[PDB]
């Protein structure tokens, strides 16, 4: 498990907020994000 | 007049405390959906103060 997406459409309608750990890394963003039908990360 | 500075007319529920809304959907003031056309009861939601 390496994030978190909050919001209500997750459409790039409204802002999200998106939160992501990468090894070392927490990275926390509120912008408009363009997300997947079925979002993901590929290793 | 000026355009730059606007403000949100219309919202079916009032904003929480620090809350912010910058969400340029169609407000649907009727029971017909609007489909981002403006029209009868469908309004665009910003305005310029002018
Ligand atoms: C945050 O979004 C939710 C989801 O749309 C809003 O809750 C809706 O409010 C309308 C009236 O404005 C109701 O008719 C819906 O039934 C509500 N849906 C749910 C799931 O509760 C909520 O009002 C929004 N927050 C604010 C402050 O407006
Ligand atoms: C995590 O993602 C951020 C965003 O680009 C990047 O700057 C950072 O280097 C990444 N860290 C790792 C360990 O992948």
């Amino acid at each position: 498990i390496r994030g978190w997406i909050f919001g209500t459409t997750l459409d790039s309608k409204t802002q999200s907020l998106l939160i992501v750990n990468n090894a070392t890394n927490v990275v926390i963003k509120v912008c408009e994000f363009q997300f997947c039908n079925d979002p993901f990360l590929g290793v | 007049g000026n355009y730059n500075y606007l403000y949100r007319l219309f919202r079916k529920s009032n904003l929480k405390p620090f809350e912010r809304d910058i969400s340029t959907e169609i407000y649907q003031a009727g029971s017909t959906p609007c489909n981002g056309v403006e029209g009868f009861n469908c309004y665009f939601p910003l305005q310029s103060y002018g």
